[PDB]
């Protein structure tokens, strides 16, 4: 009767990136 | 000489008839717009920019403009979903895929980090970019015997790029597009850069995130003992996305979940479940809680290596959170588990720490804990040593506690503690 239970959270990298130089 | 303009000045040396004119304005606009402090996107946006550098995108002739375009447009696409739609509404993306195959190597870069930024912004404009044929002359840059020859930043930002078309749901990237993508991925999990290993543990971490047939896809690939190593890595960066990824691989069917010990990873559980990091405790207990909802003798594997101590240490003391995650670990456990393995997570010393737990106001953890309690009594009706367990939880203060929760106004709450009381303590 046990369930997997996907993450609670959302988790990742950096989605966008500024250019400094 | 390009250092602080107006945005007026730059309008004006766009709108001159001028190439080197229109060069110098827009390196001018990249400077602005590459600044720390609230670069004005918005005033470029509105001063009506953005067609200007989609077309100097094209200028196979003035390489300099194309780099120039390409930076000013980059830092446009990286800021607000707004910011972004402004520059696909300008046509960017079919140009910037054009600008893939130039022979000059910071500008084919520029166009992949562009590229980057509008996959970033959702999934809609993730399938875009993949629907303008993106994937094809990405993969083509990373065709080479050795990843090694190539410049490392380029490396890094091919990379980021690509976990970007991987990332995000609602919908997943489109099955062909993720299958065009994971050799190269495989190829990249290997290679020995911290960056490129982080970042191609976040795609796969993003790849995982889904259904079991989503998740079979990569396990099918043969990844899971490089991500099992690269668990076991010192760089922060890439324990925290190769956590994720073997955490969703493990949310899978018993036997994707079996693929993750058969490679070794239990044996790095010790650490992480006692790792400084908060969030590193916290998932890899979460991890934990989806293994031991398997098979009894994937609970077995978890007893052997000696992990059940490590839970009852996280139960015992750790974030709120985190101990949250082992409440479920246990309750799990105690689900699945034969007699003798649920015996032994008594003997462990799981009792008082899970009494301790039922004076959280978390109404979920207590309802996951009496359900726990409720098994674990299960396995010791069946040995006749109901009595034994009783006065254990009596002698920690629990039998306190579920009387209590008696009064307790939820109501799966109230019932089961009241048929644990009229049931065992009689």
């Amino acid at each position: 009767s046990a369930v997997k239970r996907p993450a609670a959270t959302k988790k990742a990298g950096q989605a966008k990136k500024k250019k400094l130089d | 000489g390009t250092v602080n303009w107006s945005v007026e000045d730059i309008v004006k040396g766009i709108n001159s008839n001028n190439l080197e004119s229109q060069l110098q304005a827009t390196q001018a606009a990249r400077k602005l717009l590459s600044r720390e402090k609230q670069p004005p996107i918005d005033n470029i946006i509105r001063a009506g920019l953005i067609p200007k550098f989609v077309s100097f995108l094209g200028k196979t002739d003035c390489s300099p403009i194309q780099f120039e375009s390409a930076w000013a447009l980059t830092n446009i696409a990286s800021g607000t979903s707004e910011q972004t739609k402004a520059v696909v509404d300008g046509g960017a993306i079919p140009a910037f895929i054009s600008l893939l195959a130039s022979p000059h190597a910071h500008i084919s870069e520029q166009a992949v980090w562009a590229l980057g930024n509008i996959a970033g912004d959702g999934s809609a404009f993730r399938d875009l970019v993949i629907k303008h044929g993106a994937i094809d002359p990405l993969l083509a840059l990373l065709a080479v015997p050795d990843l090694s020859t190539l410049a490392c930043g380029y490396l890094r930002n091919l990379t980021w790029t690509l976990s970007n078309l991987c990332r995000n749901k609602n919908p997943a990237p489109p099955l062909d597009a993720v299958e065009q993508i994971l050799p190269t991925l495989v190829r990249l999990l290997h290679h020995n850069d911290p960056e490129v290993l982080a970042d191609s543990c976040w795609a796969i971490s993003y790849l995982t995130d889904g259904p079991n047939e989503r998740i079979e896809m990569v396990v099918k690939k043969g990844v899971v003992p490089q991500l099992v190593k690269l668990l076991g890595a010192t760089e922060l960066p890439i324990v925290t996305p190769a956590l994720r990824a073997i955490g969703n691989i493990v949310t899978g069917t018993d036997e994707q979940t079996q693929k993750v010990i058969d490679a070794g990873a239990l044996a790095v559980f010790p650490s992480l479940l006692t790792n400084p990091k908060t969030n590193i405790q916290k998932e890899a207990t979460w991890t934990m809680s989806n293994i031991t909802a398997g098979r009894q003798d994937q609970i077995q594997q978890v007893v052997n290596h000696g992990l059940v101590p490590f839970l009852v240490g996280v139960l015992s003391k750790a974030d709120f959170k985190t101990q949250k995650e082992a409440a479920w670990a246990i309750t799990n456990y105690t689900s699945g588990g034969t007699v003798e393995q649920i015996v032994y997570l008594v003997h462990c010393g799981i009792i008082e720490p899970l009494m301790n737990l039922l004076s959280a106001k978390d109404t979920k953890i207590i309802q996951v804990i009496l359900d726990a309690i409720s098994n674990i009594f299960q396995a010791a009706e069946k040995l006749g040593e109901t009595e034994k367990l009783s006065i254990m939880i009596e002698e920690c203060g629990g039998l306190d506690k579920i009387e209590a929760l008696q009064r307790h106004e939820n109501e799966s709450v109230y019932k089961a503690s009241l048929n644990l009381i009229e049931k065992y303590f009689s």
